[PDB]
């Protein structure tokens, strides 16, 4: 999955 | 992020009509994300499938510097040029396809610092001089393909050569030996 | 018009320092090019007497040397210091390696010295005079130990000076102050340690500072309001620590602020809170605190604005709508548990925003909300909302959305119709959730999409038919994004074209037409009843990096034709019905043999001899 941080 | 340096160093080198290198991005922390290009958990180059590609241009010896670099598929472009003789400081290759290129000068020396080397196919190229001995060195390797090439000297039957038979060495310029066709005078 | 005769002896002693020939220059001797150094390709001359040079002779001078992407490699010869007249030396993006000749850094009449990206190591010389010096740039070389301490004594008319991407070490130079007249100052990518210096605080030109990727440590003084022409600052990934000085009243250029991943804490300044000039603010990955706010009354720049990562408690700013400019939010890692204010209905200027592993609640709000920001492209997410479910309102448009990802929050439910009044979607993540029913067909119109991840999920049914037939799989400010190290990518583009359905219930066979898909990187349908052969026509998937099939029910043999995929790197057919030789082909012998394992009558090479 895709994620930001 | 200096494998990154390498492999950039190699594109700056080819020629990509195709636009197969167009995901290789110089400024970012390492290589692992770019098309073509296999990392290690770790997030070290283990492969580079470049085959068929349609790339000319030459190699660079910087890619002597991809220190986990197990295969190595090159095989059926237009690349010219030597083959460096960096490529034998990746001791973790266990497969260089160099093969159906346009490769001239000799093979280098230092290939056969490759133990762990299960394929060697330089077949189908324009390499001319001498079979490097060290290759007789290398007894994991399974597949050696030298064809069609320019290649001139004697190949003996000893070692790792042991293992394998005429059709390893055909169509080359002059070439004699137990593990060829020819026997030397 | 006429070369000098030293200055092309001089030429000649660099030529000879090289490993190559430079094309468009007489070099070996039996070249056939001109013998006048002037009309070579990359050399610039003035006459003698436009340089003032009231001699005897009348001859062509050398002024300007640009070798730039020439492809050189060897040494850099001393002798390239006996051109006297030279102004512009331009080696960038070359092989070149050694050192630098201290006699170099005593040409009288050099404006650009460029000898970016290249081999060149060693200490750099220590003695600079350099008086007509404009443009120092060694960006992106070998170099180590400290940074000249006298640098900038000899160098009064200076402009540029950029020494990043080296292996500089120490604390920056206390002499570092005597650079009056520089605008452009990079240290970036050293090893730099301890405070800066406070000498650093009086150049009062610096416009654009780079002291991001070293050791630097201690407060970051208040001394920096001082810098009131810097337009530009990059602190990031060093060492500081404690609050940030509340000076920015005293920047009104500053419209770029980076300071991620530093020590960090405390609360932002109120003046920070106040800028009228930052336009990029990026402080994420610090240990800063407390509520945030931001005045969008005073922020009339704010465009990017970034706090993921921190320590921050309190509600979702409601006011952000009014920052009139604001386009990116990243707002990752900060834990809210909290809802998305009503207010952001009002958010006309917001293209791209994250939330991702937030703890956001109440997801049915959130999209009913959002839906009105009509500029929204890239929305995340990821890692809210655990257990609710993804709503299945008919009426929600995102009409601009490029980018959805609703990734691993166990969310209900199926794909909702809502999704296709985004017809611009490129790239689409659910996958993690606990999303059930069938794939629906109409996904399969969407033009724009290369990137479908439906990964761990409940689906059941057959894949369908319409992603055969995916327009951009059949033919060909910044928002970073990672993908679970977690490997980072700058944007959309930077994935590769994918089709995900892995670890799911879908039955059925593997439709021949994927062959149609030229564009594709990756398909992954591991894990799930896929049954029946593996079709042929896979052959005709070109571009195909990564084929994986592993944990099915499929039958028959490894299609030969499989060799026609020269890219393919990393592939399984694992734990299957699979029968018959294994492939031969080369990118096959590749392979490990885990990759064929749990298929009893696959046999060849890989396994037991047929
Ligand atoms: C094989 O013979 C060659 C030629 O004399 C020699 O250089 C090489 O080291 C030998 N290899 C082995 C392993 O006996
Ligand atoms: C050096 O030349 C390159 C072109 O090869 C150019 O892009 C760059 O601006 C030059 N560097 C300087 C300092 O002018
Ligand atoms: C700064 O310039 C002044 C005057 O030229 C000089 O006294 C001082 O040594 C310079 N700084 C350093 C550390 O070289
Ligand atoms: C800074 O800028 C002004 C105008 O650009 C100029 O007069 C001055 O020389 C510069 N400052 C220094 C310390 O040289
Ligand atoms: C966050 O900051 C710390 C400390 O500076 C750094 O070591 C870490 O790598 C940063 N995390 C990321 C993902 O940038
Ligand atoms: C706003 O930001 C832009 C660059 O994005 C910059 O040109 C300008 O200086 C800033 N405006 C003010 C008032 O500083
Ligand atoms: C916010 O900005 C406006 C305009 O700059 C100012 O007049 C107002 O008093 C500020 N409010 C606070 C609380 O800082
Ligand atoms: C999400 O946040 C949790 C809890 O704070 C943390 O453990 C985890 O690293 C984060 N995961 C991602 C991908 O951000
Ligand atoms: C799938 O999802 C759950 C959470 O939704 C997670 O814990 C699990 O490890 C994931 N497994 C796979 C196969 O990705
Ligand atoms: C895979 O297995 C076969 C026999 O089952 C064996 O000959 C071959 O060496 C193995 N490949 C590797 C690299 O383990």
């Amino acid at each position: 999955y895709i994620y930001t941080q | 992020n200096m494998e990154g340096d390498a492999l950039h160093s190699l594109r700056a080198n080819l020629v990509d009509p195709n636009n197969v290198l167009q995901s290789w991005d110089p400024t970012l922390v390492n290589p692992c994300t770019w098309f073509h290009v296999t990392c290690n958990n770790e997030n070290s180059v283990i492969r580079v499938d470049l085959g068929n590609a349609d790339l000319s241009g030459q190699l660079v010896p910087q890619l002597g510097q991809l220190k986990n670099l197990q295969y190595l598929e090159l095989y059926s472009n237009n690349i010219t040029g030597p083959v460096p003789s960096d490529l034998g400081n990746l001791t973790n290759l266990v497969s260089l396809d160099l093969y159906l290129n346009s490769f001239t000068g000799p093979i280098p020396d230092s290939l056969g610092k490759l133990f762990k080397l299960r394929f060697l196919r330089l077949n189908n190229n324009s390499l001319t001089g001498p079979i490097p001995m060290s290759l007789t060195n290398i007894m994991t390797l399974q597949v050696l393909d030298l064809s069609n090439n320019r290649l001139s000297g004697s190949v003996p039957d000893n070692g790792s050569f042991s293992l394998f038979t005429p059709i390893s060495f055909a169509n080359n310029l002059d070439l004699c030996g137990p593990v060829t066709s020819r026997p030397c005078p | 018009l006429t070369c000098n005769s030293n200055d092309l002896k001089a030429l000649e002693g660099f030529m000879r320092g090289l490993e190559s020939s430079i094309d468009g220059w007489k070099w070996n001797e039996s070249s056939s090019f001109s013998s006048n150094c002037c009309d070579w390709v990359g050399i610039s001359c003035k006459s003698s007497v436009s340089l003032g040079l009231d001699d005897v002779n009348e001859s062509g001078r050398v002024v300007e040397l640009e070798l730039g992407r020439r492809k050189l490699s060897g040494k850099l010869s001393e002798s390239v210091a006996k051109l006297d007249q030279l102004k512009v030396l331009n080696l960038t993006h070359n092989s070149l390696s050694g050192s630098i000749a201290a006699s170099l850094l005593n040409l009288s009449n050099l404006e650009v010295l460029d000898l970016s990206s290249n081999d060149f190591s060693g200490l750099f010389p220590s003695l600079i005079n350099l008086p007509s010096l404009r443009v120092l740039n060694v960006y992106e070389n070998s170099f180590h130990g400290l940074i000249p301490a006298s640098l900038c004594n000899n160098l009064p008319r200076i402009r540029e000076i950029d020494l990043a991407m080296n292996y500089f070490d120490g604390s920056i130079p206390v002499g570092i102050g005597n650079c009056s007249s520089v605008e452009y100052l990079g240290l970036a990518s050293n090893n730099l340690s301890g405070s800066i210096p406070q000498e650093l605080f009086q150049l009062s030109n610096l416009s654009v500072l780079a002291l991001q990727n070293n050791r630097l440590s201690g407060a970051l003084s208040s001394k920096l309001g001082k810098l009131s022409n810097l337009g530009r600052l990059d602190i990031s990934s060093n060492k500081f620590s404690g609050k940030i000085p509340d000076v920015f009243l005293e920047l009104n250029k500053l419209w770029y602020f980076s300071a991620q991943s530093n020590l960090f804490n405390g609360e932002m300044p109120r003046s920070l809170s106040n800028s009228r000039s930052i336009s990029l603010l990026s402080l994420r990955n610090n240990t800063l605190s407390g509520q945030i706010y931001l005045n969008c009354s005073a922020m009339t720049n704010l465009t990017s604005l970034d706090l993921a990562s921190n320590s921050f408690s309190g509600s979702i700013p409601s006011n952000l709508p009014n920052c009139l400019r604001l386009k990116t939010i990243n707002f990752a890692k900060i834990k809210f548990i909290a809802q998305i204010p009503e207010s952001f209905k009002n958010f006309q200027s917001l293209t791209s925003l994250s939330f991702s592993n937030s703890s956001i609640q109440n997801i049915s709000s959130a999209l009913e909300i959002l839906q009105h920001c009509q500029n929204l492209k890239t929305l995340v997410l990821t890692l809210n909302f655990q257990k609710e479910e993804l709503p299945s309102v008919p009426s929600l448009q995102f009409k601009n959305l490029k980018v959805l990802i609703i990734a691993s929050c166990q969310l209900r439910g199926t794909v909702p119709q809502w999704l296709s009044n985004s017809p611009s979607l490129q790239l689409l993540d659910l996958s993690w959730n606990q999303l059930s029913g069938t794939i629906p067909p109409w996904l399969g119109s969407l033009n724009s999409l290369f990137y479908l991840d439906l990964s761990n999920n409940t689906f059941i049914g057959e894949i369908p038919h319409s992603l055969t037939s995916l327009q951009s799989l059949v033919s060909k400010p910044d928002f970073p994004f990672f993908k679970k190290g977690g490997l980072q990518y700058n944007q959309p583009s930077s994935f590769p074209p994918m089709i995900d359905l892995s670890y799911n219930s879908l039955n059925g066979s593997i439709w021949p037409e994927f062959g149609d898909l030229r564009q594709l990187h990756v398909l992954n349908l591991k894990n799930n009843n896929l049954s029946g052969n593996i079709p042929a026509n896979l052959s005709g998937m070109t571009s195909l990096e990564v084929l994986d099939l592993s944990h099915n029910n499929l039958s028959g043999n490894i299609p030969p034709s499989l060799v026609k995929l020269s890219f393919l790197s990393t592939f399984s057919v694992a734990y299957n019905k699979l029968s018959g030789p294994i492939p031969t082909g080369v990118q096959f012998q590749t392979f490990p043999n885990s990759s064929f394992e749990g298929n009893q009558g696959l046999c060849g090479e890989h396994a037991s001899p047929c």
